[PDB]
Order: structure tokens, then C-alpha cells, then sequence
């Protein structure tokens, strides 16, 4: 009953249907019902013809592990006819052109890059931010556990940086921003960490409702348990099906600010935008993550939304949507 | 009731009637009579008959008590399988000649467990047996089972 | 100096891969390995709630070829990724369709 | 109408039934929480779902059971001088469309010269296309290998048996009309499935129609004899009938000796053969009308998702080129063999005929889901929503070869598509009388 008062009806129905679907796809043993999940999933296809100023196409970047990347960009002003296959990868026009490398959510278990809920989000990102967007399709646990996701992210980052038609006039370099949501926030953080001590320079990070955790139950898990379409049972199943068997939640991929994790002080890290929904079950961890950055000496602007829940960036019928979009547009075009 | 069993050698074993009815063959011969004077055994060694009798005895006793537990039984079975090769062999022949299904399952399970995760060059070493296949037949059977070698 | 019946009694309780390995040790063991009952038991190990008789299905499978060619052609590669997985009704339908199609492929006019 | 937001999201929910859907979701949730793991296992493996986009119907079904254009382009990485080849091909098409012969000839020569150093799939696609344009300038076993080297026919056939079986449960006499007997490699599985059923294996009648034998032989007789022998070897009643005809426009409703609809069920099958009728004016319409007159319980259609019936020749060239280049790219991993070579030759011939034969001779005139559905909707045919079962079957099929990679089944609007990742290639669907 409380959930029907904080969100509109359409977001409520969408999130409730997702919650029910992923309830019936869970399994206590640890196995995951892949075929029924892919059946119940709603996907889309690339379309080279412009649609409100945004076309797109698939790129098979890696063949050994079927690593695909869906690229989006604005429609061409100087071309009245639809872009041909040859014209799809023409170099961009403008002094500075940002490239947002995006990772979608789904607790390493649901959705895909060509899923519609994320296709629409990437199209809106391209429209409002006015820049190129590359969506990576990493592999999904539990069939393929740690660390295949960070490797897929790193390979896609290398491919994006190694391109030529995606460059800048002023410095002949690529202006890459890493972005993600839910599990994609964790993937973006880890790939940015890897790039920090590799050579590739990253401009910034855009973490949306990141997924961090630990062993000690914080003070927002008890009360919020089963209130805003998020429980703790699932929070353990997803972490158990991802980390290697015989490991706790203090692993570094689950908690970077752990005694076994390397300190962020003394290493290079870029600026980042941490968006935190106040009414989500995981509100004490995301904020703690920001504080770990704050004491580590790195720049971070915290955006605590006191009346937002999970999935607040899927429909435009609320006020938080416009706000977040404006902040990202001012943080990418700064 | 007490039943006298006579081994082939000539040792005599006193058994509980109940224990004897665990063997359906002995029970069947008892209903057919001609067994009150004594039940001899043509091919059965006294030592193996003694080991089987202890097994059935313990089992029957445990069962009766429970009706009036599984962990203790399992422990006893594991402790009674601490022998060598040829004794297990005499026991399987005796179990077959007397038809005591539970002991047969235990002995067949132990043999299956020792030959678990073994290859053609291992089982042969364990049993010292002769491979009598010709090169063509051996390659054909190997090719039929090649999926098992990957 | 083992006989035949006892070899079957011992091998009734062995796993598939081990029985396949044991089929190449000696002659008596090789002969005992093709008895369709052992492979029938190994194939119907996880078949819960099938929907037809175990005799009818046995008749059809024996008509189409057997069980040694049904678990070492389609069931194996299909179970290679995830070993610990019970086989439902879909596995039976798919494997039997492939087996019947193969029998048709080998059939002579 | 339909909610804009949800519609672009990927769901079909009426604006007057939102509250109802929400209430149903709440009840379903409470009921699922009340039951234990068994309830979930039951909905995981036992039940089936049809058309998930319709949230209302789907939820209703769940409740009752618990408590009884768009052009896809995939740029590959293997491309170092590919632009020179594509450019040359386009130039050849443009010169052919502008009336200039000398230009086209020179262009073709150049294409061959630049195609002699290219490797991978580009070499085969460019060579076959160059041959096709040479044929154009001049006029101005294969199937078995393909079936044993590609999953297209196998996936189509299995999905078709699943649909017919799901439309034949609880019936007695089943008649099947096939518009393409070919080798009859689909019927075995259907026959066994109809045998190992619950209630008894019913009588099976089959009437297959095929193209006139080119060598004056008897192939339908061999298929019928083989099917009857395997039938007996499986213990099921079976009647066979073979037919020889050129196209599908000559087929009639009387020339098929049908029984009363009230005492039998008829099912029509088609696997890549409907797109051959579009060339005769009035054909497709006549066949659709006769099918309607036949009043069947299911009509299975398998087709290629591509628009090649476009008037402009340039568009056809471009589309076909990209579609066949991605198709050839999808067979570069399998090792060198004989089936692969045979299939490549078959594809090449197909491409050549498409870019060399015009008028009625051209039979390879494909269309997409939307067009086909509009053609079917003008005659009185409604869709037939496939379920999760067919999806799972196809999944397993692809997982048997090459550890299930590359080809991916996607369900969209009640139809299945097998495609190279996100590029739909084969679209299977079923229809019935509205
Ligand atoms: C089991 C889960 C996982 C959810 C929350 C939920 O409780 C309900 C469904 C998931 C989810 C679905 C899509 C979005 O990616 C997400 C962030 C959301 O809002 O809801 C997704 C979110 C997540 O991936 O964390």
C-alpha cells in the first residue's frame, strides 16, 4: 500500500511485474531458469533509419566470446537521405564530442544491451546529452561468474578508445565517460579502476543506483525489507550466484572499501556522479561508498534524492527524471 | 526357536529362527519341512557363513529394537567392510548361494565404489585380468566410447 | 574368475561415464556393457513425471535403435555444460526426435 | 488507447485497465508468498506462457493456474579493404540502373580484381555477386547438404511440429497438408510425438504436394514408402498421398479429396515456399482463399525476414547484399568440409538468380512480418501465439552444435525469429481462421 503512494501507477505496475517475473525465475539450489527468462524478456533490434534524431547499429567487437556493442549517435544534419552503411561510421563533426560507455543493470542476471528498457534510456541520453553512446553486452552470471564482466568491460573500453572515427579536433583524443546503473555501476567502477593504472585516461563516471555491499547488515535493510519492491533474500541470492563459491560479501568486487581492497589514495581516479535513491533498501551502502571517495581525496558530487526508489529513470512522468538528466548533461558538457 | 546350520567343513552354528527367516530360501525350505533335522550347505565355508550370520543377526536385532538408528547401522556397515579382496569375493558367492538381498546390495556397492573413476589400464591392474581383444576390436570399442574419454 | 550374472549385479549401481570406461577392460565386461537394461536405467535416472508408460517408451526406443546411441549422441553434448541437472520431458522429446530422424537418415528404400 | 510510455517500453496495457492489472499483480504476489517453493517450481517448469506483452491475459492465466522500416546492420571486424569492394558493387548497381553497359563491364572487371585479394566471407559474397551482375549485363543434394550444415530448416521444422502438436491435442483423425514435401525430414518427429501421447496414438493422414520431377523419377513414392515402413516400425496408423504440381496456384479444394470438417482436423504447413507465389498476379490471393475454404485448425508459415519485393532495383541490391554478407559471415567458423562447400554453392546460386532473373522467373521475393501479416489479415486469418515450450526446444537445438553460440531465438509478437545475434533471419509463425 505504501508503494502506491510514492510512485505513479505505471512505474508501480512495471516494477511489480518485473519483481514477480524474477521471483518465479529464482531457484534455491542456485541454478537459473535461462530459457523462460529469455522468453519473458522484451528485446528490440537496431535501426539505421533516423528516429527523432537517433539511429543505431550493432558492432561485433569480439568474436571469441560473442562480445557485441550497440552504438547510438545523433542523426546527420548535412544528410537529407538516411545514412548508408558506409556513412554509419563517418567521423563526427564538432570540436569536442563525448562518448558515454554505458553498462545496464539487472544484478548480473537480467536484461541485455538490446533490451528496450535500456535502448530507450540510451536514446534519451543521446538526445539530451548530444553525444555518442556505446552499450556493452557483457556475459551474465551464474552461467559465467566472476570476473568475466570486468574483462568484457575492459575489452569494450579498449575497442572504443582504439577507434579513429570517434575522436576530437582539439586534441586528437577520445573523450570517454563511463556510465552505468545497478550492477553496471559496479562494473563501471571496476573498469575505471583498471584503466587508472593502465594508461587509458577516463574523464568521469556516472553511477546510477550502484550495487555495493558487505556482511554486516546496515540500518536501512531491516526496516526497508520488503517495502519498495526490494528484499534482502534476493540481495543474498544475487551476490551468491556471482561471487566464487566459498566467498563472503567482503570480497573486493562486492566491497572496495575492505581491508583486503587496495586504497584509492595515491592512485589516479576520475570525477564521478553518484545518484542515490533514498527509499531503496540499499541506501546505507551507496552513501557509504560516496564517503569512501570523499575521504579518499577524489572529487564526487552527491545527489541524495529523498523521495526516489529503484527504477526512477525508466519513465519521464516524474520530477526526479528531469533533474538527474539535467545534472548529467551539465556534468558531461562541462 | 533355535536352528542348527551345518557348514560344509563341519562347523555347527546356532541361529535365531527369526534371523533364519531373513533368508527367504531357508524360510521356503522350512515351510516345505524336511529341515527340522538340520539344514546342511554343500558349498559354503564356515568362516563366510559366520560373517554373514553376524551381519543378519545385527540387522535383525536393530530392526526389532526400532519397531519396539540409521546412523549406527551405517557405521556398523562401514566397519564391517574393512577386509581385503578375496574375502569380499567369497562373501559375494556366499550371498548369491543363500540369497540375502541387503548384503548383496552392500557388497555390490562396495565393489562399484572401488572401481569408480577408473580407466581400462587401472581396473586390469586391480584385478590382474587378461585383455583378450584384437587390435581392430579394441579400436572399434574405443571409438564407440570415445565420448567418455573427453 | 567372475561369472556373468554377478558382473551385471555389480555394474547395476555404477555411473554412466564409469560404465563406459569399464566397457573397454575385457571381453566379459564388454558383453555385459551392452545389456539395454543398464543404459535404460542410466537414461531414466532423472525422468520424473514423464506422462507415458515405461514399457511403451522402451518398445519405441528399442525399435529406433537402443539406449547406447540415445545417451551418447544427444544427451551427452546437451548435458556437457551443466552435469547436475534433471532431465524433464523436453529432453526426452528432443532426443527421441533426433534419434528417429537419424534412423530415417540411415533407412534404405 | 495504449499507454505511450509502456508501449515504447515494450508492453501492451490499456489505459482503462491499469488499476485492474495492478490489483491482479498484488493478488498474484500475495498468493505466491503464501505458497512455498513448490508453487514456484510448478510455474518454472510445468506451466506455459503465451504472449507475455499482454499483461492482462498473462496475469489472468497465472492466477487461474496457481489457484484452480527497420533495417538492421551488423558491422563485422574483418574489414581492411571492404569499402573498396562495397563501393565498386554499388557503382555497378548504379551503372546498371542508369543504362550504361561499358561502365558496368569495366566495374565488374575491377570488382573481380579487387576481390581476388579479399579473404573471409567477403570473397565469396563478392564473387557470387560479380557473377550475378555479369549475368545481368549479358541479358540486357544441395538442400540436403544445407540442412546438414545449417540449423535453419531443423529449427523451422521442429517449431512447426510443436505448433501442430499443440493444435492437435485431444483429437482423433488428424490430416496434414504439406506444400513442400522435399525429403520429408520433419514428419518422423511429429509421428513419434503423436505416438508417445496420452490417450493413444491417433490415425495420421498425410498429403504432400511437390514440384514436377525434373529427371522423370519417383521421389514422393520413395518418401511415402519410407514413412509407411517407419510408421509400422513405430506402431501407428498412417495413410500417404503424394501430388505433383508446378506452382501453388493450380491447387484446388476438390483436387485434395477432403473429409468432413466435423469428423477430422486439417493442418497446413509451409516452409519457405509462400514467397514463390507472389510473382503471379492473383496467385497468393487465390491460394489464401482456397485455404480459407479448407477451414483448417492451423496454418504454419516459416519465412525469411527481409524485404526484397521492392520496385527499385538499387534497394533490392543493397538489402540483399548486406543480408547475404551477414549470412556468409555466420559460416566462417565451422571447419572445412563438403557440406559447407555445397551450402556455399547453393547460396551463391540463389544470390545469382536473384540479381539476374527478373519478371516472373524471379521466385525469391521475400517480405517481413508486418507485410505478411497485412496480407494474411485481408483474408480472415488470426494469429496463433506460440509458447515457451517451442522457445526452449529451439534453444536446446542450437545448444547441441557449437556449444550454443551465435544463433539466438527471439520471441516478438507471438512469432519466433532465429537470428545472428540481433539480426532476425528466420521468422516462424502460425495462423488460424478468424
Ligand atoms: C529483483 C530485483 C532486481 C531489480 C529490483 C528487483 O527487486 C525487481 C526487479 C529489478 C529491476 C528491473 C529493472 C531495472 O534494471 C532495476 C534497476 C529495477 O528498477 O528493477 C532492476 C533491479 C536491480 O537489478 O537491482
Amino acid at each position: 500500500i505504501e508503494s502506491r503512494t510514492v510512485v505513479p501507477l505505471n512505474t508501480w505496475v512495471l516494477i511489480s511485474n518485473f519483481k514477480v517475473a524474477y521471483n518465479i525465475l529464482r531457484r534455491p539450489d542456485g541454478t537459473f531458469n535461462r530459457h523462460l527468462a529469455e522468453y519473458l524478456d522484451r528485446k528490440v533490434t537496431a535501426n539505421a533509419n533516423p528516429v527523432d534524431g537517433v539511429f543505431s547499429f550493432d558492432v561485433l567487437i569480439d568474436r571469441r566470446i560473442n562480445l557485441l556493442s550497440r552504438v547510438y549517435r545523433p542523426a546527420y544534419a548535412d544528410q537529407e537521405q538516411p545514412p548508408s552503411i558506409l556513412d554509419l561510421e563517418k567521423p563526427v563533426d564538432g570540436d569536442i564530442v563525448p562518448v558515454i560507455l554505458f553498462f545496464h543493470g539487472g544484478s548480473f542476471a537480467h536484461s541485455s544491451a538490446n533490451s528496450a528498457i535500456y535502448d530507450t534510456l540510451c536514446r534519451r541520453l543521446v538526445g539530451l546529452c548530444k553525444c555518442v553512446v556505446v552499450s556493452v553486452n557483457y556475459r551474465r552470471a551464474p552461467e559465467n561468474p566472476y570476473p568475466c564482466a570486468y574483462d568484457d568491460g575492459w575489452i569494450a573500453l579498449n575497442w572504443v578508445n582504439s577507434r579513429s572515427w570517434l575522436k576530437s579536433k582539439k586534441d586528437s583524443k577520445v573523450h570517454i565517460f563511463l556510465a552505468g546503473d545497478s550492477s553496471g555501476g559496479n562494473i563501471a567502477h571496476n573498469v575505471a579502476l583498471r584503466a587508472g593504472e593502465s594508461g587509458i585516461d577516463v574523464l568521469g563516471n556516472i553511477l546510477l543506483n550502484p550495487m555495493f555491499g558487505g556482511n554486516e547488515r546496515t540500518e536501512s535493510e531491516k526496516s526497508l525489507d520488503g517495502k519498495y519492491f526490494v528484499t534482502v533474500r534476493d540481495r543474498d541470492w544475487y551476490w551468491k550466484a556471482f561471487l566464487p563459491e566459498g566467498e563472503d560479501r567482503e570480497h573486493p568486487a562486492c566491497n572496495p572499501f575492505s581491508p583486503r581492497g587496495k586504497s584509492l589514495e595515491g592512485v589516479s581516479f576520475p570525477k564521478s556522479l553518484v545518484v542515490v535513491a533514498g527509499l531503496d533498501l540499499i541506501r546505507d551502502w551507496q552513501l557509504a561508498y560516496a564517503e569512501g571517495l570523499k575521504k579518499a581525496g577524489q572529487e564526487v558530487k552527491l545527489m541524495h534524492l529523498e523521495k526516489a526508489t529503484v527504477g526512477f529513470y525508466l519513465l519521464p512522468n516524474n520530477n526526479h527524471f528531469h533533474n538527474v538528466m539535467d545534472e548529467i548533461s551539465a556534468f558531461v558538457n562541462a | 526357536k533355535k536352528i542348527v546350520l551345518k557348514s560344509s567343513d563341519g562347523e555347527s552354528f546356532e541361529v535365531e529362527e527369526a534371523v533364519a527367516l531373513e533368508s527367504q530360501t531357508i524360510a521356503h525350505m522350512v515351510e516345505d519341512d524336511c529341515v527340522d533335522n538340520g539344514v546342511p550347505l554343500p558349498n559354503v565355508t564356515s568362516k563366510i557363513l559366520a560373517k554373514v550370520i553376524e551381519y543378519c543377526k545385527r540387522h535383525v536385532e536393530a530392526a526389532a529394537s526400532k519397531a519396539e538408528s540409521d546412523d549406527d547401522l551405517k557405521a556398523w556397515d562401514a566397519d564391517f567392510m574393512k577386509i581385503d579382496q578375496a574375502t569380499l569375493f567369497e562373501l559375494i558367492l556366499a550371498a548369491n548361494y543363500l540369497n540375502i538381498k541387503n548384503l548383496l546390495d552392500l557388497t555390490c556397492q562396495t565393489v562399484a565404489d572401488m572401481i569408480k573413476g577408473k580407466t581400462p589400464e587401472e581396473i586390469r591392474t586391480t584385478f590382474n585380468i587378461k585383455n583378450d581383444f584384437t587390435p581392430e576390436e579394441e579400436e572399434e570399442v574405443r571409438r564407440e566410447n570415445q565420448w567418455a574419454f573427453e | 574368475n567372475l561369472d556373468e550374472n554377478l558382473v551385471y549385479e555389480v555394474l547395476k549401481h555404477v555411473d554412466a561415464k564409469t560404465l563406459a570406461m569399464s566397457s573397454c577392460v575385457s571381453k566379459i565386461w564388454h558383453k555385459t556393457a551392452q545389456d539395454e537394461r543398464l543404459w535404460e536405467l542410466i537414461c531414466t535416472r532423472h525422468w520424473t513425471n514423464i506422462g507415458c508408460g515405461q514399457n511403451q517408451l522402451r518398445s519405441v526406443v528399442l525399435a529406433l535403435g537402443g539406449f547406447r546411441r540415445l545417451h551418447s549422441l544427444y544427451l551427452w553434448p546437451l548435458s556437457k555444460p551443466n552435469p547436475r541437472a534433471r532431465f524433464g520431458k523436453d529432453e526426452l522429446k528432443l532426443t527421441l526426435s533426433l534419434l528417429s530422424i537419424r534412423y530415417y537418415k540411415k533407412m534404405s528404400f | 488507447m495504449d499507454d505511450e510510455l509502456l508501449a515504447v517500453l515494450g508492453y501492451k496495457v490499456r489505459s482503462s485497465e491499469m488499476a485492474e492489472v495492478a490489483l491482479k499483480l498484488e493478488q498474484l504476489e500475495t498468493m505466491m508468498s503464501n505458497v512455498q517453493e513448490d508453487g514456484l517450481s510448478h510455474l518454472a517448469t510445468d506451466t506455459v506462457h503465451y504472449n507475455p506483452s499482454e499483461l492482462y491475459s498473462w496475469l489472468d492465466n497465472m492466477l487461474s493456474e496457481l489457484n484452480p522500416s527497420t533495417r538492421s546492420v551488423i558491422l563485422v571486424d574483418s574489414q581492411e579493404n571492404g569499402v573498396r569492394l562495397v563501393h565498386a558493387l554499388m557503382a555497378c548497381a548504379e551503372a546498371i540502373q542508369q543504362n550504361n553497359l561499358t561502365l558496368a563491364e569495366a566495374l565488374v572487371k575491377q570488382i573481380g580484381c579487387l576481390a581476388v585479394s579479399q579473404a573471409g566471407a567477403m570473397r565469396k559474397v563478392a564473387t557470387y555477386f560479380a557473377e550475378a551482375l555479369a549475368r545481368r549485363i549479358y541479358r540486357l543434394t544441395l538442400q540436403m547438404h544445407f540442412y546438414e550444415t545449417c540449423p535453419y530448416l531443423k529449427f523451422a521444422h521442429f517449431t512447426a511440429n510443436q505448433a501442430i502438436l499443440e493444435a492437435f491435442e485431444g483429437k482423433k483423425r488428424v490430416h496434414v497438408i504439406d506444400f513442400s514435401m522435399n525429403q520429408g525430414l520433419q514428419w518422423p518427429a511429429l509421428m513419434q510425438a503423436l505416438a508417445l501421447r496420452e490417450g493413444g496414438p491417433p490415425t495420421f493422414r498425410l498429403t504432400g504436394i511437390g514440384p514436377p520431377a525434373p529427371d522423370n523419377s519417383d521421389h514422393l513414392h520413395e518418401v511415402g514408402c519410407k514413412l509407411a515402413q517407419l510408421a509400422e516400425a513405430i506402431h501407428v496408423e498412417f495413410e500417404y498421398r503424394g501430388f505433383v504440381a508446378n506452382s501453388l496456384a493450380d491447387l484446388d479444394a476438390s483436387m485434395l479429396e477432403l473429409r468432413p470438417s466435423d469428423t477430422e482436423a486439417v493442418a497446413v504447413n509451409s516452409v519457405f515456399e509462400l514467397h514463390k507465389l507472389l510473382g503471379r498476379p492473383g496467385g497468393i490471393e487465390k491460394v489464401l482463399g482456397v485455404v480459407k475454404q479448407i477451414k483448417p485448425v492451423i496454418f504454419t508459415v516459416v519465412e525469411q525476414e527481409s524485404n526484397h519485393n521492392g520496385p527499385v532495383f538499387l534497394d533490392r541490391f543493397t538489402e540483399s547484399l548486406h543480408y547475404y554478407s551477414t549470412l556468409f559471415d555466420s559460416l566462417e567458423g565451422v571447419p572445412n568440409s563438403q557440406d559447407k562447400v555445397m551450402s556455399e554453392v547453393y547460396l551463391g546460386k540463389q544470390i545469382c538468380n536473384l540479381v539476374a532473373c527478373e519478371g516472373p522467373d524471379r521466385v525469391e521475393r521475400h517480405e517481413t512480418l508486418s507485410q505478411w501479416g497485412n496480407r494474411f489479415g485481408s483474408s480472415g486469418l488470426a494469429p496463433a501465439h506460440l509458447g515457451s515450450n517451442a522457445f526452449k526446444q529451439a534453444s536446446m537445438l542450437l545448444s547441441v552444435f557449437n556449444s550454443g553460440q551465435g544463433y539466438r531465438v527471439e520471441e516478438s509478437n507471438g512469432c519466433l525469429m532465429l537470428g545472428w545475434h540481433t539480426r532476425p533471419l528466420i521468422t516462424t509463425s502460425a495462423w488460424k481462421l478468424s
